[PDB]
DNA sequence: TGGGAGAAGGAGC
DNA sequence: GCTCCTTCTCCCATCCTCTCGAT
RNA sequence: AUCGAGAGG
């Protein structure tokens, strides 16, 4: 659609980050608090983006810029879909896979 | 079940050194010719060799197990229609004890090895608070049989069943009396 | 109560003990007595003291 | 405290009150259950000694 | 000295207290159903 | 036919017959199984198969195809079940619990 | 009166003897006892040389390492009440302390296995 | 007002006194029983 | 009065099970809610719906 | 646990017939039925109260506290 | 008694048929949350603590515990403790909302870390009632 | 993880 | 150009409820 | 909160 859906918009250049209500900091028990999975994944996105910015400012060997771009692509892909077939899953500190938005919207326990 | 146990594990080597002395032929010096009526002797799933005249080997192994030389939790299976002798010694096998029936040619029909004297000894030992379960096991009166070995035995439900006006309310028992 | 039985267990067992009641007609009901939880014309007080000597 | 067995069974002084009437089945208030004979399968109560068959 | 005992202890104390029969970093092996809290509602239980 | 012969010759004051006559609970099969014979035990639509080699239980000889050998309970609940018939009845009745916890999900998906 | 055939009643003497010797939870007590006595040493000895070489292993009685205190004996009731762990230290004759193995109750390494009914009542353990 | 499992010292055990017993070196305590009279309905 | 039907009567061994109504009864009147979806929380112990 | 006082089915006191029951069983060598009948327990609702009872209290009395 | 239900004799229930004892054990520790920090088992104050549970604190002793023999019901506080900040926060443990009883025993013990913790056992009788399963 | 689709890539006339 | 043609990737799998653990 | 277990219709 000319107005609502163009092919050029299927490649992400600027990514919207949701407000805190979408990713609240759950505080169970008394002192056992922790940020949401989406907050950690977005922090990883920011780290990868800053890494690419630093490498470009440094004009790092293209063979390292390519690896940094692949890391950014993997992190922004797992952010929206952690169930990609034939690829390793991104894991939290505890060793469990992150709960992407696709996993939040899918299944009998999903939003819908 | 109440009378089901799990094997704990036993060293198979003492069994193997028996077989080589009982007349088995090592798989190295085995040619699949000149011996078509020969049994494949396995141990713990390993085809250790080939042995002829398996009846004597099985008789000797059963005599050893019903005496304590072989661990009573060792299951020995002979399947004639494939000519395979399978001895198992590993751990994790579920077995249950049950009585042993002998021919007892003296008293006509086949009769249980364990008799009322052993029961009297067991009751005296219980009431003496010598003759324990191990004493029954070591005398060949009771044997451990697992699921795989059950495919080569015939079991009678009750001692009265093997024994070779009528209450109408008693349950129907076929008593085919094999 | 140092015993191996619960307080309310013993209370229930005590409540089931048959007590003499030939002259029950002379006592008053607790609901109808201008008294308190214990009295003399509407209740009878008993005491149990036991020690495992 | 004074009380009745309605509030709690601890106040009931009647252990068991056997109650029977018409030992023979004259009034036909009961239809006896039988397999082959109804007079030989049901035991004859003691109070049958006090009424004419 | 020079031997880390905890690796054994905290190992054997974790799976046995959780049921995940393996290290805390592994989730493939038979897990969560190996060690269970003893049911003492009744002697038969 | 055995159950029908039993039910016909049951007196009218029989309490289980009155429940069947009213239709409140119980049926003909209940009369047959509690008074005449439990019947044939079948699992997965077929009679008891040979779990062992050429037999169903270690107490039967091989190559035995008699009805008693493959799960025919000649006894009633009043008379009591023999150990072989008891085990065959347990095998048959376990299927009635599997399709309650396993095959219920295959008909709920249909309705969804 | 010595070789008469058995009746269906006398087999209960055999079953009573079986349950008097084996018990009801022998299928777990005999498996664990094998692990401590034999399997543990086999695991220790197998490929244990860093060519350093581990050797004999010793399993003590269950004990608790009290904070700033002397290590004393631990009984199952004390472990249950204090939220402790019923375990015993393993010392490898490289004898270096390598860890603590939890001990199964009424096993060969448990005190309750060498306790009579009076001792079990004294230890506040149900016989 | 505190009784150890082994022996019954019936110590005081204030803030400073902490958790322990005199006679026996055992580390569990039961804090006696309330002085207030309880009342159960015998039913 | 006598009953026309004689009643099967006798001792039988009965067991009390862990399930009792005082441990199953529940009712919610706008209690606590979740922080993520702002829906009623789950569980009788949590005063949920 | 100790002794079933009274009788759920009827209400007869059977809490004072335990030691006598044990003495009849042991000292007088009578069987359960004759001992139960000699204690005046005619109805089988009272009879089961003393016949089927586990005196666990003794075991609870074997602990130090 | 229709549809697989039963009629139970109320008089027999009054005499002890199927009555039972129910014990529940609550546990509470105090932990360091640091190197030189420690929680305290004490009676919570009304002005110092930063939090409250709206339960009745009139039954706790000086140490923040309830002696055996006190009828604790509903939202009563049984193991009252206050934790500091890193004035004081509230970390008291109340009873279950739908559970009541009498305190049976109170075990005061030291943890393997040397930290004082307390277990409290509450005892209740569950008389058979309409709707109980047999 | 157990069957199914549907889809895809490949051979053959 | 069908003709398939076998070979692959693919998403599923009843409902509601309770309690107790371990992090 | 997460995870897992067990249990009821
Ligand atoms: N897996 C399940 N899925 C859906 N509903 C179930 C499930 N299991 C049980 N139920 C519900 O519970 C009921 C089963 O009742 P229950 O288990 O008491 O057996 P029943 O049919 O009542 O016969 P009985 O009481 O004699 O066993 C069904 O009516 C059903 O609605
Ligand atoms: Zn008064
Ligand atoms: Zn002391
Ligand atoms: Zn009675």
């Amino acid at each position: 659609n000319e107005v609502f859906s163009r092919p050029e918009w299927m490649i992400l250049t600027c990514l919207p980050v949701p407000p805190p209500p979408v990713r609240p900091s759950i505080s169970f028990n008394e002192s056992q608090r922790g940020e949401d999975d989406l907050t950690f994944k977005l922090a990883d996105i920011l780290k990868a983006n800053i890494s690419l910015e630093t490498l470009e400012h440094n004009g790092a060997p293209h063979h390292a810029i390519e690896e940094a771009e692949s890391l950014l692509q993997f992190h922004v892909a797992t952010y929206m879909d952690n169930d990609i077939a034939g690829q390793p899953q991104a894991l939290q500190k505890s060793g469990r896979p992150v709960k992407s938005i696709r996993a939040r919207l899918k299944g009998k326990e999903g939003r819908i | 079940s109440l009378m089901s146990c799990i094997s704990v594990g036993t060293d198979p080597m003492p069994i193997i050194t028996f077989l080589s002395e009982w007349g088995m032929e090592p798989l190295e010096d085995y040619v699949p010719h000149q011996s078509p009526d020969a049994t494949r002797v396995f141990v713990n799933g390993v085809w250790h060799g080939v042995h002829r005249n398996p009846a004597r080997l099985m008789e000797t192994l059963r005599t050893l197990r019903r005496k304590g030389d072989i661990n009573p939790e060792v299951s020995m299976i002979r399947d004639i229609r494939e000519k395979e002798l399978k001895i198992f010694t590993d751990a994790g096998r579920v077995y249950r004890p049950l009585f042993i029936v002998e021919d007892d040619e003296s008293l006509g029909h086949k009769e249980l090895k364990v008799r009322k004297g052993h029961i009297a000894k067991l009751m005296a030992t219980e009431y003496q608070d010598e003759y324990t379960w191990s004493s029954l096991l070591n005398e060949g009166l009771v044997e451990y049989i697992d699921a795989e070995e059950e495919e080569s035995i015939l079991i009678a439900m009750q001692p009265e069943d093997l024994e070779p006006d009528v209450d109408p309310a008693k349950r129907i028992r076929v008593s085919h009396h094999a | 109560n140092t015993t191996v039985l619960a307080d309310e267990f013993i209370a229930h067992r005590l409540g089931l003990i048959p007590l003499q009641s030939m002259d029950i007609e002379q006592l008053e009901y607790s609901r109808d007595c201008f008294c308190e939880d214990h009295c003399d014309k509407c209740s009878v007080v008993l005491t149990l003291q036991a020690f495992g000597e | 405290k004074k009380g009745i067995a309605k509030e709690h069974a601890k106040w009931g002084p009647a252990a068991a009150i056997e109650f029977e009437y018409d030992p023979w089945n004259k009034l036909k208030h009961t239809d006896y259950w039988y397999e082959q004979d109804s007079a030989k399968e049901w035991p004859q109560s003691k109070n049958c000694e006090y009424e004419d068959p | 000295l020079a031997i880390n005992a905890k690796t054994i202890t905290s190992g054997l104390k974790y799976a046995l207290a959780t049921g995940n029969w393996g290290e805390q970093k592994k989730a493939m092996s038979s897990r969560a159903g190996v060690s269970q809290v003893l049911n003492r509602y009744t002697y038969s239980s | 036919k055995a159950g029908r012969l039993a039910e016909v010759n049951l007196k009218d004051l029989n309490n289980v017959k009155q429940m069947v006559m009213a239709g409140s609970k119980g049926s003909f099969i209940n009369i047959a199984q509690m008074s005449a014979c439990v019947g044939q035990q079948s699992v997965e639509g077929k009679r008891i198969a040979f779990g062992f080699v050429d037999r169903t239980l270690p107490h039967f000889s091989k190559d035995d195809y008699s009805p008693e050998s493959k799960g025919f309970v000649e006894n009633s609940y009043l008379r009591g079940l023999t150990p072989q018939e008891f085990f065959f009845h347990a095998m048959g009745g376990r299927e009635g619990l599997i399709d309650t916890a396993v095959k219920t999900a295959e008909t709920g998906y249909i309705q969804r | 009166d010595e070789s008469a055939p058995i009746t269906a009643e006398d087999s209960w003497a055999v079953i009573s003897a079986f349950f008097r010797e084996k018990g009801l939870v022998s299928q777990q007590l005999d498996s664990f006892n094998q692990f401590v006595d034999y399997t543990l040493q086999d695991i220790i000895c197998e490929d244990s040389t860093l060519i350093i070489s581990f050797g004999k292993i010793y399993v003590t009685k269950p004990m608790v390492n009290e904070s700033d205190g002397v290590t004393h004996a631990l009984y199952p009731q004390e472990a249950r009440l204090r939220n402790l762990t019923y375990s015993s230290g393993l010392f490898v004759d490289v004898k270096v302390f390598i860890g603590r193995l939890p001990i199964m109750l009424r096993s060969k390494n448990c005190y309750l296995s060498e306790a009579t009914e009076s001792d079990l009542y004294k230890l506040k353990e149900c016989p | 007002k505190y009784i150890c499992a082994e022996c019954s010292s019936k110590l005081s055990l204030s803030r400073t006194d902490a958790v322990r017993c005199k006679d026996c070196g055992h580390r569990i305590l039961l804090k006696a029983r309330t002085k207030r009279l309880v009342q159960f309905e015998a039913r | 009065k006598k009953l026309m039907a004689q009643i099967f009567f006798g001792p039988t061994y009965y067991q009390r099970l862990r399930h009792m109504v005082d441990d199953k009864i529940h009712a919610r009147a706008r209690g606590p809610m979740q922080v993520l979806t702002r829906q009623p929380v789950e569980g009788r112990s949590r005063d949920g719906g | 646990m100790i002794v079933p006082v009274r009788c759920f089915s009827c209400g007869k006191v059977v809490g004072d017939k335990w030691e006598s029951y044990l003495n009849l069983l042991q000292e007088d060598e009578l069987d359960e039925g004759t001992a139960l009948s000699r204690l005046g327990l005619k109805r089988y609702c009272c009879r089961r109260m003393i016949l089927t009872h586990v005196d666990l209290i003794e075991k609870f009395l074997r602990y130090n506290p | 008694n229709q549809e697989d239900s039963m009629i139970m004799n109320q008089s027999s229930i009054d005499r002890g048929l199927f009555r039972s004892l129910f014990f529940r054990s609550y546990m509470d520790q105090e932990k360091k949350y640091g190197m030189s920090i420690t929680e305290t088992f004490e009676k919570p104050q009304r002005t110092n603590t930063l939090r409250m549970k709206h339960g009745t604190y009139d039954k706790l002793d000086d140490d923040g515990l309830i002696a055996p023999g006190v009828r604790v019901s509903g939202e009563d506080v049984i193991i009252g403790k206050t934790t500091p900040i890193s004035s004081k926060r509230d970390a008291s443990t109340p009873l279950r909302s739908t559970e009541n009883g009498i305190v049976d025993q109170v075990l005061v013990t030291t943890n393997q870390d040397g930290l004082k913790f307390v277990k409290v056992r509450v005892r209740t009788t569950k008389i058979p009632q309409i709707g109980d399963k047999f």
